[PDB]
């Protein structure tokens, strides 16, 4: 239908917290073809995030239960079971947002702070299929995540400043890949300090209107230093 | 969990 | 799968927090047409619960976006069609407690349970039928309460879990439905002192579970007896 | 607010 229509009933969504009708109407209007607006965009990734989330946090749990019941047979096998049905929808959510991506997301771009955006969310969805992907934890779409993650990094590392929350979070969000997907944990620390280490360098940059979300990621980075780092 | 973003 | 299997895989379901499985499960343990034990119905109690839930929270969320000209149809629409999600899952349990839970329901305790079940999900489609609000299904919800009450007074003492919980959802809709704060605190407050008075009664493994419904008829009768 | 009930 309409587009202004599609997103006013994606926003209804939202506010019901039914997720799955928010990604449908933002996928419908995706597909029309013409670049999101900044909040077609933002409510896509919203709508997504959340889909996936309950995916990723139930498999979780499972493959939790699956490793604890290690000598339960009939447990562990039923565990096992539920654990790949969950993965199956997992692997379907990311495909396809995936597909938007690569189809119009990526193509249409056009502004730098955008194609950081949308390289950053391959690479986040690559990652999520890479979480289940098949040998049991890693997979040749590592390499898929890394190098939308890459090309990204390299992107905002020339168009923008340090304290922008875009940059901010494809660092985060990288770094994050370092450290659980190629278990490298000191390539993950130099990265999230770097990233940190020029933001605070530069708190005069921070804007009225990404304050709060620069403030929160650059937090959130540190936060990762402590946890990745804790030993004393 | 490492923390990553959005949330 | 077989029973036993349906049953590990809701309690999987619940702890995956997967409610629209843990109720597919334990609505095929029921069609099965064996009296479920205990433990199958609070797994059936729990996964409808949650599933009707989210419908019910959504439906608060955009009826009342509705209320508050050019846009708003879009919101009613929306609203009816959480409505209809919401009326099918009332309906579909309605169904499997008059098709085979009430029905061979051969234990006192099972009844109260079943027949306050059918109470909640009649309460729950007379929150939103027809008028906006509460139609002549009020009545079926009433009677199954009803009916719950007087057996549970008669065959459980008054720690008892179930008859409890039966008296804290029997108050609400006397207060909610039936539009009757007296009723309601009435019947809220007999239950929690003649629950008070044996607390001796309770059991190792209900005493977590009643003690809890005390505390949620006391909640009400504050919030009910409360100032503006 | 809500008037409590069980399960919630």
């Amino acid at each position: 239908m309409d587009k202004n229509e599609l997103v006013q009933k994606a926003k209804l969504a939202e506010q019901a917290e039914r997720y799955d009708d928010m990604a449908a109407c933002m996928k419908s209007v995706t597909e029309q073809g013409a670049e999101l607006s900044n909040e077609e965009r933002n409510l896509l990734s919203v709508a997504y995030k959340n889909v996936v989330g309950a995916r990723r946090s139930s498999w979780r749990v499972v493959s939790s239960i699956e490793q604890k019941t290690e000598g339960a047979e009939k447990k562990q096998q039923m565990a096992r079971e539920y654990r790949e049905k969950i993965e199956t929808e997992l692997r379907d959510i990311c495909n396809d947002v995936l597909s938007l991506l690569e189809k119009f997301l990526i193509p249409n771009a056009s502004q730098a702070e955008s194609k950081v955006f949308y390289l950053k969310m391959k690479g986040d969805y690559y990652r999520y299929l890479a979480e289940v992907a098949a040998g049991d934890d890693k997979k040749g779409i590592v390499d898929q995540s890394q190098q939308a993650y890459q090309e990204a990094f390299e992107i905002s590392k020339k168009e923008m400043q340090p304290t922008h929350p875009i940059r901010l979070g494809l660092a985060l969000n990288f770094s994050v890949f370092y450290y659980e997907i190629l278990n490298s944990p000191e390539k993950a620390c130099s990265l999230a300090k770097t990233a940190f280490d020029e933001a605070i360098a530069e708190l005069d940059t921070l804007s009225e209107e990404s304050y709060k979300d620069s403030t929160l990621i650059m937090q959130l980075l540190r936060d990762n230093l402590t946890l990745w780092t804790s030993d004393t | 969990r490492s923390h990553s973003y959005p949330a």
